[PDB]
């Protein structure tokens, strides 16, 4: 999740939704800890240790962008 | 709980919640697939688009409409639109809503024995129930007795109706269209040098279709003046930024419902069909029937079709009686208003289909219990 | 391990390590011979030299260009100079690192099955790619939607995209280029009385020509203004000291880019290569080709040349349409910085081929991945 | 007074007198202007030739097609080649004998507009009609029923006929093409090294489509075949002396025409668009049609084409019912030998628009009368 997070940084016209489906198309049945809530495509859930966790998506790509340009 | 109100055609499919004054969730019924070899690594490249999506994409895709004369032509993409409409669309789980579903009369039995068996056993709605178009069309228009014309993308059918009795013998069914029109206009349209061969174009050469055809009143007399004058002649602007000029022939494209031999049909137009309808009616109903027209579908969205009508009409039927056609300007909606009336009412939660039925009888009970 | 990322070309070699922000060798590629009698002795004469090396002792050495037109002509002297760019100047072992290689599209398949040999075999690189130059300025320019046009040294083609899908029916190629350019300068300076003849004299025409040269706006109005007036006319240093004063020339050479008929060919040029091109694409994307137009590769860097494409499109393309031309100032190293991006994404972690790969299917397997 | 029987097209043009056995005058249809500075003086320097003198000279010349797609693109191009046909290579005036024309069916109004307008005004002709490519295809191979087939440079069409009477609804036009292959050889041929980029580079791979070219019976085994062995690889003779090798793309390039998806269409083949066509007719003529398929025009002259038509429509068709395909050895011709029959015929010599009825109604009498 990280590192797809991290390549959808970089990677033109990213968003919010095109990480989910990559999430969707890399792990959705491949893994039995990750899955979808059926009723949305914005959110994805993961199977911690104590409890199944809903992520919504919407903060994600905004939140994980850093990049310091040296001049300033 | 209110049940879902759910119609399919070609075209357009309309769904939402039955007591919604008007429809939730209406998109064009298209399953795409992409044509291009995608070059970009990590696009996160996707199998098929659905509905607005496809049409937005439609450039890379190929297109292809799962109903084709109101059947159901291939199972897997219809279920995908289905899939799109009740989780991506109305975001609503079918397991807690009875569903409601929509068929032309007179289609093969299969057709509903699919849909069931995929409503049961794909989505597990717990319980469901299939309507015909025309029944419903009298419920939105706000009567009980009248002879039904709807016509759609794909079928067109008349359904007479008595106090709430139909009238079998006297149904007829015809697969004039909005699509063959639209395969018409393509094929005329080519005279003036315009050539429109893929599927993305021809959902241009629909547009055109709604922008800019009309019904002529007489067909003969705007013949003549259209090849007098200008002053007939219209155009249009394509994506791209072309502009098309289209002439006589925008009036020529819809009359075809009334002469299918310019498509190559022999069967007579969607006029003569409903009165010899209401001939096929025993003789002391014909007066309400001809009392009451209601037309239903967009195909009869066109300027002029309700005069035009009438005045063909009052042509065949005897001079005294009164002939009257009942267009609302709603009317591309009115089955799925219909559908949602009659969701609505406390009496039909006796008549759903439910899943223990189901399990009992397998799913011909469709027959059975719907129509 | 970073990936190395390499981008060959006739002219400049870019190479460097994925992500990094710019390339960290470039230099132009080279191989030269001795041409003279070495007389002195213990000198320390050498086979050959390459890059740098060949241009600063250019004034004894024949200069040879082991790529015309994208394609290599001889695979010793390619093949010693990717020797030079792996040990001299990157200065790391090809053994640690995967490696991603450019080419211009549409090229011979045998240019892909031996450069795929030579890295296997010769270098031993763990795992390589090939990339489309075009394909990759998208990346650097940030979109995936547009029109590239990219021209270099050799080769000038456009490649359409659309949301990630080429269209290779689109694709189109011509063989325009700084050094035809430069050969064309050659002979037009003739006119003035200043004779180039070897190779590096070539280099200095080459350098002229970057200096100097600048596409006028307008042809003929420009003609006439030199013709009038001194005020164009501008002089350069030779590199013994002595001047030389160009004059109406200066715009005169680039321009064969939009009318290759002064060169002696007959297609036409790259703005109406460029509309042919968005032309011969499905009329749903024009829109977007229009509003993206990229530009790369060193023979797009003239002053004028962005306003003098998007005029000149603007007067081919409907009148409505917005026409945009985006020509980023870095765009000469845009096919590098797209290489960097592309080997830096997880998602081509999965895509390189590797030694293994190579070992079973052969040098063939390059066609089936790759493109 | 035996009438002119002309047939145009893209590509050849083929002309003769009624009743002949076969064309007096068959030649390509190009119009070609010098594009090099004229150096001797009194040479003879002409504005433009025509037909064959343009392919003798063509190395010096930029080649037109005034025709694509069967459409007349520019009129004074075509005029001058129609001046060429009566005074040069036929050797009769225009003013003692009737013409008889013919084009594609489905084409734009105008072209037949223009076409008589020119007939009766600029040269005089005392009466002239126009054909369908199709109908008279049949004449020539001696039927009164049967689909045909028809395909030459330019426009591939279909058209069903039934005792006589065309089914205007089931006619198919699709834009496939001896041209569009040509492209597509070039556009293949650059894979293995050879580069055709002029109009007189694109005559010679006309001229390798020609005799190299051959339709697979099985498209993956021979790809598997020519991948596994040079046997399938044969070799042709540049006008220069230089010697050419191409290998499995002999067979790649016409299977195009039942894949359009390679040069990036999505209609489906000539087989299917056949099979099409025959669907769009009413049940009980099919049998008939499937009893006669005639194959028109030069680019059914592929070896091969013939019975992978039969073969794959045979896949297409219902098992039990009898599919034959008609391949006449002189089909290139077929069309011209049909319009010689029909212009023959006695009750025909009625049906000539004659130049009063122009000067009556003017240039739109052709849609009244010819179809
Ligand atoms: C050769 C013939 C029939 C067929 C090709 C023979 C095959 C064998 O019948 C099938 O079982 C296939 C299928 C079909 C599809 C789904 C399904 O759950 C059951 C059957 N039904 C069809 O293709 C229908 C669909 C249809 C049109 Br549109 N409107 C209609 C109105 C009411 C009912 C159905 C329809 N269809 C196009 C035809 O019949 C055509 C007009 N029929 C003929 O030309 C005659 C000469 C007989
Ligand atoms: C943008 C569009 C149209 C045009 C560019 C818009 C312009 C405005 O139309 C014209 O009026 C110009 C002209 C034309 C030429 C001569 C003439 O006496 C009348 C018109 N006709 C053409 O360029 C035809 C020629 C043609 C092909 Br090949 N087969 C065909 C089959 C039947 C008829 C004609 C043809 N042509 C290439 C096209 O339509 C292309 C395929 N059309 C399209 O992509 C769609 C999306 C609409
Ligand atoms: C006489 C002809 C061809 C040749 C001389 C005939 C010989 C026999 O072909 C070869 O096999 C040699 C070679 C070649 C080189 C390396 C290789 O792994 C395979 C072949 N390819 C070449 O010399 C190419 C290189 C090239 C230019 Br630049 N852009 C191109 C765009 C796409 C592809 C290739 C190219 N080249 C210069 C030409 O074709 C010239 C323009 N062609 C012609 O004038 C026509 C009339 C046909
Ligand atoms: N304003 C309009 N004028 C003419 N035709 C229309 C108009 N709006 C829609 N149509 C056509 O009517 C058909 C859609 O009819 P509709 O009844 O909405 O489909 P459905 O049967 O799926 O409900 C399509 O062919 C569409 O192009
Ligand atoms: N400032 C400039 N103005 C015009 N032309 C230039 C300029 N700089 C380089 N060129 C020319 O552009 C070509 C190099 O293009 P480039 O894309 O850098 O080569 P490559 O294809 O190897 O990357 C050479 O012909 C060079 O002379
Ligand atoms: N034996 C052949 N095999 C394959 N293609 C051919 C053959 N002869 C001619 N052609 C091609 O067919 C096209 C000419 O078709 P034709 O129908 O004769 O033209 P027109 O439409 O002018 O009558 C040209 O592309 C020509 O190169
Ligand atoms: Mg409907
Ligand atoms: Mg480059
Ligand atoms: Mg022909």
């Amino acid at each position: 999740v990280l590192d797809l997070l991290d390549e959808e940084c970089k990677m033109p016209k990213g968003s919010d939704d095109t990480w989910a489906q990559k999430l969707y198309n890399t792990h959705l049945n491949k893994c039995a800890l990750f899955e979808k809530p059926r009723l949305s495509n914005k959110a994805f859930i993961i199977k911690h240790f104590a409890d199944k966790v809903e992520y919504q998506c919407e903060g994600f790509l905004e939140k994980n962008k850093d990049t310091v340009y040296e001049e300033q | 709980t209110t049940a879902l109100v759910c119609d399919n055609g070609s075209g357009l499919v309309k769904a939402g919640f039955a007591g919604d004054d008007a429809p939730r969730a209406v998109f064009p019924s298209i399953v795409g697939r992409p044509r291009h070899q995608g070059v970009m690594v990590g696009m996160g490249q996707k199998d098929s688009y659905v509905g607005d999506e496809a049409q937005s994409k439609r450039g890379i895709l190929t297109l292809k409409y799962p109903i084709e004369h109101g059947i159901i032509t291939n199972w897997d993409d219809m279920e995908k639109i289905w899939h799109h409409t009740f989780y991506n669309e109305l975001r609503v789980a079918p397991e807690e809503h009875p569903t409601l579903l929509t068929e032309a009369p007179l289609n093969p039995k299969a057709n509903r024995e699919k849909m069931t068996q995929i409503m049961f056993e794909t989505f597990n709605v717990p319980a469901m129930y299939v309507a015909i178009q025309a029944v419903l069309s009298l419920y939105a228009s706000g009567r009980t007795t009248g002879i039904v014309l709807d016509s759609g993308d794909g079928v067109t059918h008349n359904v007479p109706i008595y106090e709430g009795y139909a009238l079998p013998h006297a149904i007829m069914r015809l697969d004039l269209a909005g699509r063959d029109l639209t395969d018409y206009l393509m094929k005329i349209l080519t005279e003036r040098g315009y050539s429109f061969v893929t599927t993305a174009e021809r959902e241009i050469v629909r547009d055109i279709k709604e922008k800019l055809c009309y019904v002529a009143l007489d067909f003969e007399n705007e013949m003549a003046t259209a090849a007098s004058s200008s002053s007939l002649e219209k155009s249009y602007e394509l994506p791209d930024g072309q502009v098309i000029t289209i002439g006589n022939e925008r009036f020529r494209c819809p009359e075809t419902l009334f002469q299918p031999s310019f498509i190559g049909m022999e069967s007579a137009g969607i006029h003569e069909t409903t009165y010899n309808s209401i001939m096929k009616c025993d003789i002391d109903i014909r007066k309400d029937l001809y009392a009451n027209n209601v037309m239903s579908g967009g195909t009869t969205m066109y300027p002029g079709i309700a005069d035009r009508m009438q005045k063909e009409i009052t042509a065949l039927a005897p001079s005294t009686m009164k002939i009257k056609i009942i267009a609302p300007p709603e009317r591309k909606y009115s089955v799925w208003i219909g559908g949602s009336i009659l969701a609505s009412l406390s009496t039909f939660q006796q008549m759903w289909i439910t899943k223990q039925e189901y399990d009992e009888a397998g799913p011909s009970i469709v027959h059975r219990k719907c129509f």
